[PDB]
RNA sequence: AGGGAACCCACUA
């Protein structure tokens, strides 16, 4: 079969021979950031990072070779009721209205989960690592946390809440009134979530040997990265309740709505073929075939069987403005299309910094997000700023705000 | 005798399950 | 991986229905004549149950911890 | 002086759906009783799990997610139930919330079925309304696996949460007919037909009358099952006359007070 | 991490104020009527019950940001007339129609209930 | 005697009001008559529009020499 | 002006990049003054031909008066002063912009503000300009 | 876990959809990325270009 | 104390500085029990 | 070696003195917003509860930044520090003992980054002087900046994962050059 | 300072029924991440019931 | 009230 000249991540493309062939592309590297459920064996598995999606749907739009993908049974995404419409501004450039009611009901909702692991290493006869709990009487540079989540063993237990300033395994090195120093291990900061599992061993060392997972839920919001499998991506600009959502004659509000001026520089026509193949899926009961080579399966087949379920034939659909309950007077291309939740979420990408820690070397704000870092005012910025004539911004910048010194 | 057009679409994608049906995916490996 | 509630879109209960839709399957009906018999008649509550995977059976073939 | 009166005419009353038509209101008051059919009629739902046992293969918080959204029987006990902001109780008192309590262990060899049967409500007329048909599934339990928990279940409205939403879809239509042009079909003879066209099959719209507005409004209502829908629908209107009441006597107060 | 209350859409926190009238000087006889925790719901229905009055000559709402809950209604009225009087007027107007709405939706439900 | 430009260039607009904007801050006397105002900001860019910000712009040729011109004698742009 | 402008665009290209929009000024003066092209104007063309002098000799790039200097101011408002005498020729406010006194002293006001806010500051950093001028662009090729 | 039903893997507690491929180096699963290179014993000849040879036969 | 065996699933009393191992099975993987603390989830 | 230490783009020179970390400044994804003028950005409300503006105290801002060191570091309308004529900061974090919470004039207030505030704010890569332009800070509830439409043209910014960089003036001479020179409006024509 | 580290319930006002763990507290107003939620709000001490 | 460096890899726009 001609199809098989696609690998894994672009055998899941709905009709990928009438998409342009970069948005083919851009959905083999896509479909690597969708959350779905990775492997059934989740709950076992300390993995540094996991995304477990809630309600994770096999698509209604498949191609044949995702049989073999085993996508059926480990799907990464939702088939969600889209909308191509211009509402209120909010999906201009590549950015997507959702629902607030469908993410109420679990729409896209996901887990995400953190591990972390340390070892109680005994590193000679004079320093000693021990799981054990602080206190401020005996441990030297605790760092004014909240030490009583912690049990008997210095083991933080499952089901209890943790921010990121909050410890989760008490560890103790003894100093050769301070016995021994803190060296215990806190969350990442700017986080939350429950302790999932504890698990308790000993390494090849003999050394005792936890790592504690740590799960969040996170719900979609605003600036998460939602990407259809036609490789338009896009994040979240607002989030509307049901209520102001456009609606159809019989009631039923898009879970998503995107913009109309993704699709014409882009061309991706296997995404609307996916809408409308959708449609026709859900209501007559199948799961359409979006084999790529296919004679058997053109538009026109595709319009006479939606237009024999009392539906346009080309998918669009009388919207009522939420808002006034106006008719819009465009009728607007609704359907279900499978959408998937990639892994590029706000909040573990939302940084600030006022001051902080600096490097030991040159005494200028730490490297990246996960240490309260700054954000490089580069060589460009300085150019840039140059060419503004704003010399003393550019001084407070390359000064005052980085590293001042007498 | 031989496979008709009708039924071709059908025969090709029983070939692929069984290939898939024995070497799977990883069987480079 | 266990079935939704409620529809996303509309809100009606689904959740209800998998094990009746299952009933159904395993009684000849189509899928589309399975899910007009469970009276859902919006193609949002038509790709609940459509489209759902039931991932929690593979999830209880794991012995629990305790 | 210049209030509407409003006709209504219920054309369909099942245990699940009204369907009705109103003539001689305008559009906008239509639309805000669609709007407070779906985000402002006030429901008991779940809002408060904890949860004493889980031993089941979803986490705490799926658990929870999945027990707000099981509809609950909210006729006439929403009613005279308080909002538990509104209450001077300390956590939850019977004048603001409904206690449920889950208590299911697996000891079978095969598969249990949590459902909404095995919450238990201390009210007898605040229970799932799949339990007063098939129950809604929260968990399944293997061998062993067990399920503890302790749900409150407040009062609130759709536009917070949509797991105090009542229905299930408000269909809304004006104008089936498309005689006033409020939109414009680029082919006419494409479209099917409403449930409420009153055109023959050789025509396609009715002619542009010029000098309407839409007046006639059909709904459709569908439940999904805390409360009936024609009570979804008065206290709809009892709602939204209970806003503008509001509104009148803050704006009464700041007229007073220039 | 930001993301704020699902209860500030329709509680007011301490010290906010449900409405308040600004008489803007722009044009003669015009109120700004700026009403905190409400939405589209009660902004649309006053808007077009305003538009009913012929002694209104200018009557709209707006959200002027939808992650904000607040309304903004601009009436102007005929000299004779004043935009308080003109949106009291309008709630009592549509206090009324729905008063008489849910009375004959009594009446329906009553009459289609028993046949 | 004076060649440069009789008018007040962009970058002497910025800093002037920047550095009167800090003076202010620091509790200098304001030249004008604030009608409640707080912001220093808004204050310098009243003293600016008055034309009585106490500032002597020290404009340098490029051969080395200077030459002093008073805000007040600089043509105000924005 | 005319035969200067033949050897400065030998290929008779007209589109120059200038600062004033005369044109639009003189639209805007008809706009402003509601000058009705359908009545004879009490613009007089002498005032046309001294206002358009003593506006070049305000419009000033290189200030001095040694030769030096006003040669190069001079040359360096060469082709504005040869356009503000083709575009304000006594013949055009006559027989096609039709303006009257105060609209042409309103409009010779305007080309005067307009030209002196269109003079480079100094201080102004057009190396940096001018590479981030060629550089992005370059971008895009 | 070779041979194993899917209820062998699933009483280890390993998925039985996992196709493996990798390694567990330090609990870490580690993959090889496959390599590509010149086949080897085959006469190649190309044009070395804006250099002292015109014609290059490698082996 | 109380740990739970990755494979009998019986409950262990473990000290503190003793070696990770049960009792029954001499299995070395353990897990710590949920907490007793008040855990409380809006239904949301 | 320190030739390995002072050469290349990593090095002393070009990683450290012409480019450099600075404090002060946030990062988030950026997300539409039609209702924000072309000169406002929207901004999370944790980034503007972390970044923190000195004020100087005077007789006209006493009580309402008495007010703000009142409410602290925990309320988002309020302050992280204050900053004495000698120079020490008073941690506002500690919520210390009453008799630091006095303001005279001449202390510098730490207060918290408001409506309105000044910010340069960056799009990478810094083509052209329009890719960074000055914004008014405007507090919105969500985890993004938001943006006007116009605006991303300047920047070649969408909203398809686009993350941009917001610096905060932390001087009135500099608030204000930015104010005068930076603004988007005054970046609507380009000289290029 | 009791009331840093111990689990909180909220008794009156809009988040009425949320527990938590209370991270630092003054005399008037306390930082209570929710246990609920994933947030840390500040409360008014009035309004806040140790458990 | 804050004790890491270096390299590699993957990724984002
Ligand atoms: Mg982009
Ligand atoms: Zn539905
Ligand atoms: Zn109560
Ligand atoms: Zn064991």
């Amino acid at each position: 079969h001609p199809s098989m000249i696609l690998g894994v991540c672009a055998s899941i493309i709905p009709f990928p021979d009438h998409n342009q062939s970069p948005r083919n592309t851009y959905q083999s590297a896509m479909g690597k950031q969708a959350m779905g459920v990775y492997i059934t064996n989740f709950h076992v598995r300390m993995d540094t990072l996991a995304h477990v999606l809630y309600y994770p749907q096999k698509p209604l739009v498949t191609t044949r070779s995702m049989e073999y993908l085993r996508f059926r049974e480990l799907p990464a995404g939702i088939n969600s009721i889209v909308a191509i419409a211009s509402y209120t501004g909010y999906n201009q450039e590549d950015s997507v209205i959702m629902n607030r009611s469908a993410v109420d009901r679990g729409f896209f909702r996901s887990v995400f989960y953190r591990s972390y692991k340390e070892q109680e290493s005994k590193k000679g006869f004079d320093q000693e690592e021990v799981f054990e709990k602080p206190t401020r009487e005996t441990c030297q540079g605790m760092r004014h946390a909240i030490y009583d989540k912690l049990d008997d063993d210095g083991l933080i237990a499952p089901g209890v809440r943790v921010s990121g300033d909050d410890v989760i395994i008490g560890k103790t090195v003894t100093l050769p009134r301070y016995t021994k120093r803190d060296c215990s291990t806190f969350l990442r900061t700017s986080e939350t979530g429950i302790v999932d599992q504890v698990m308790v061993t000993l390494n090849q060392e003999g050394y005792k040997f936890c790592k504690i997972r740590v799960r969040s839920v996170r719900i979609p919001q605003i600036g998460d990265k939602f990407a259809s499998r036609h490789g338009q991506k896009g994040t979240c600009g607002i989030q509307y309740r049901q209520e102001d959502m456009p609606f159809t004659c019989e009631g039923i509000t898009p879970d998503i709505i995107i913009n109309p001026h993704a699709i014409p520089s882009r061309m991706t026509i296997g995404h609307l073929i996916e809408c409308l193949q959708g449609k026709v899926s859900a209501n007559k009961g199948e799961i359409g075939d979006a084999t790529p080579f296919n004679d058997a399966v053109n538009v026109q087949k595709i319009s006479n069987l939606l237009s024999d379920y009392g539906y346009h034939l080309r998918g669009n659909e009388v919207l009522y403005n939420g808002f006034t309950g106006r008719k819009i007077t465009s009728q607007i291309f609704i359907g279900p299309t499978y959408y998937q939740r990639l892994k590029h979420m706000v909040d573990d990408k939302i940084h600030s910094r006022a001051r902080g820690p600096i490097q030991i070397l040159n005494r200028q704000p730490m490297e990246g997000r996960s240490r309260d870092g700054g954000l490089r005012f580069g060589e460009m910025e300085r150019d840039c700023q140059i060419a503004h004539g704003a010399a003393q911004f550019l001084r407070e910048r390359l000064f005052e705000a980085s590293d001042p010194y007498q | 005798d031989e496979i008709t057009p009708d039924l071709w679409q059908e025969a090709c994608w029983i070939v692929i399950s069984s290939y898939f049906d024995e070497k799977g995916l990883v069987r480079q490996q | 991986m266990i079935i939704p509630v409620r529809c996303f879109t509309c809100g009606k209960i689904v959740g209800n229905k998998w094990e009746a839709y299952l009933g159904l399957l395993q009684a000849e009906y189509t899928e589309g004549d399975a899910l007009d018999a469970l009276g859902l008649k919006r193609y949002c509550c038509r790709r609940m149950l459509l489209a759902h995977v039931d991932l929690i059976e593979k999830l209880l073939n794991y012995a629990p911890l305790e | 002086p210049y209030a509407n009166q409003p006709t209504v005419r219920i054309t369909e009353l099942t245990d699940e759906n009204v369907k009705f038509i109103i003539e001689n209101t305008d559009l906008a008051v239509a639309n805000s009783i669609r709007r407070v059919f779906i985000a402002e009629v006030p429901i008991i739902a779940i809002d408060w799990v904890q949860i004493d046992a889980n031993s089941s293969v979803l986490h705490d918080e799926f658990i929870a997610h999945r027990l707000g959204l099981i509809p609950l029987t909210s006729d006439d006990i929403v009613d005279k139930l308080q909002y538990s902001r509104d209450c001077t109780c300390e956590e939850f008192c019977p004048e603001c919330s409904v206690e449920f309590t889950l208590d299911v262990r697996c000891n079978e060899d095969q598969t249990r079925h949590v459902t909404s049967r095995d919450l238990i409500s201390n009210s007898p007329r605040v229970i799932p309304v799949t339990s007063r048909q098939d129950d809604i599934l929260i968990v399944k339990l293997r061998k062993g696996q067990e399920l503890r928990l302790r749900a409150y279940a407040k009062k609130g409205f759709g536009k917070e949460h949509a797991k105090w939403n009542p229905t299930a879809g408000v269909a809304f239509e004006y104008d089936p007919d498309n005689a006033l042009r409020h939109t414009v079909y680029p082919k006419p003879e494409e479209w099917p037909k409403s449930e409420y066209s009153e055109l023959d099959e050789d025509e396609s719209q009715a002619p542009y009358d010029p000098n309407g507005k839409p007046e006639r409004f059909y709904y459709n209502v569908e439940s999904c099952g805390s409360l009936r829908p024609e009570t979804i629908v008065l206290s709809a209107l009892s709602g939204l006359k209970k806003k503008l009441s509001d509104l009148q006597t803050q704006l009464s107060h700041e007229i007073q007070s220039d | 991490m930001n993301a704020p209350p699902a209860f500030e859409s329709f509680l007011l926190f301490e010290g906010e104020k449900k409405i308040t009238i600004n008489k803007d000087t722009k044009v003669p006889n015009a109120c700004l009527f700026t009403i905190n925790k409400e939405d589209h719901t009660l902004g649309n229905i006053i808007k077009s019950q305003l538009l009913k009055d012929p002694q209104v000559l200018f009557a709209g709402y707006k959200v002027p940001h939808p992650l904000e809950h607040k309304i903004i209604i601009r009436v102007q009225t005929t000299p004779d007339y004043s935009p308080q009087e003109a949106f009291t007027n309008a709630i009592t107007d549509l206090i009324s129609e729905l008063s008489l709405l849910e009375e004959r939706f009594r009446v329906a439900i009553k009459d289609k209930q028993e046949g | 005697k004076r060649i440069t430009t009789p008018y007040m260039t962009k970058y002497e607009r910025a800093r002037v009001l920047g550095t009167r904007a800090l003076q202010i801050a620091m509790c200098a006397p304001v030249m004008v008559e604030l009608e409640g105002e707080t912001d220093p900001l808004l204050i310098a860019m009243k003293e600016l529009k008055a034309r009585k910000i106490p500032i002597i712009i020290r404009r340098y040729l490029p051969d080395g020499s200077y030459e002093d011109w008073g805000v007040d004698e600089l043509i105000i742009s924005d | 002006d005319r035969e200067v402008l033949r050897v400065i665009f030998p290929t008779g290209d007209s589109k120059v990049v200038l600062p004033c929009n005369l044109l639009r000024m003189i639209w805007n003066a008809q706009k402003i003054f509601h000058i009705n092209p359908r009545l004879p104007s009490d613009l007089h063309p002498i005032k046309v031909v001294e206002g358009v002098k003593e506006l070049s000799k305000k419009l000033v790039i290189v200030n001095g008066d040694d030769p030096l200097s006003r040669q190069a101011q001079e040359n360096a408002t060469l082709l504005f002063n040869i356009h503000l005498r083709s575009t304000l020729c006594s013949r055009r406010m006559a027989e096609e912009f039709r303006l009257s006194g105060e609209a042409f002293d309103w409009l010779l006001g305007e080309i005067e503000s307009k030209f002196n806010q269109a003079i480079a500051h100094p201080g102004e950093m057009v190396g940096a300009l001018a590479a981030q001028s060629l550089g992005e662009p370059a971008t895009q090729m | 876990l070779n041979g194993l039903t899917d209820r062998d893997l699933c009483e280890l507690n390993e998925c039985p959809l996992d196709p493996g491929g990798y390694f567990i180096i330090n609990g870490s699963e580690k993959v090889l990325i496959a390599q590509e290179k010149m086949a080897t014993n085959t006469v190649y000849v190309f044009a070395k270009k804006d250099s002292k040879y015109a014609y290059t036969g490698e082996c | 104390m109380i740990y739970i065996c990755g494979e009998c699933h019986t409950e262990n009393e473990i000290k503190s500085r003793d070696p990770i191992r049960c009792r029954e099975c001499g299995y070395r993987i353990m897990y710590k029990k949920r907490t007793k603390r008040l855990v409380v989830f809006d239904a949301r | 070696s320190l030739k390995q230490r002072l050469k290349g783009k990593e090095g002393r020179v070009r990683g450290n003195l012409m480019g450099k970390r600075v404090d002060f400044s946030a990062r988030t994804v950026i997300t539409p917003d039609p209702n924000l003028s072309i000169d406002q950005v929207g901004v999370p409300r944790s980034i503007a509860a972390n970044m923190t503006f000195a004020e100087i105290v005077t007789p006209f801002n006493i009580d309402r930044l008495q007010e703000l060191v009142r409410r602290g570091n925990s309320q988002y309308p309020g302050a992280k520090y204050i900053i004495r004529d000698n120079g020490d900061r008073i941690d506002l974090r500690f919520h210390p003992k009453p008799s630091d919470l006095h303001l005279q004039t001449g202390y510098k207030v730490e207060r918290h980054m408001c409506d309105g505030d000044i910010v340069i704010f960056n799009r990478q890569p810094t083509l052209h002087k329009m890719s960074m332009m000055g914004h008014r800070v405007r507090i919105l509830p969500w985890s993004t900046f938001r943006l006007n439409l116009s605006v991303t043209t300047p920047y070649n910014a969408d909203f398809d994962g686009d993350e941009m960089n917001l610096h905060l003036p932390q001087s009135l001479e500099t608030r204000a050059e930015i104010q005068e020179l930076a603004m988007v409006p005054r970046m609507i024509v380009t000289p290029q | 300072n009791e009331l840093i580290g111990q689990t909180v319930r909220i008794s009156q006002g809009p988040y009425k029924g949320y527990i938590g763990v209370v991270k630092d507290a003054t005399e008037s107003t306390a930082r209570v991440e929710l246990h609920s939620t994933c947030q840390t709000i500040s409360v008014d001490r009035q309004r806040l019931t140790t458990v």
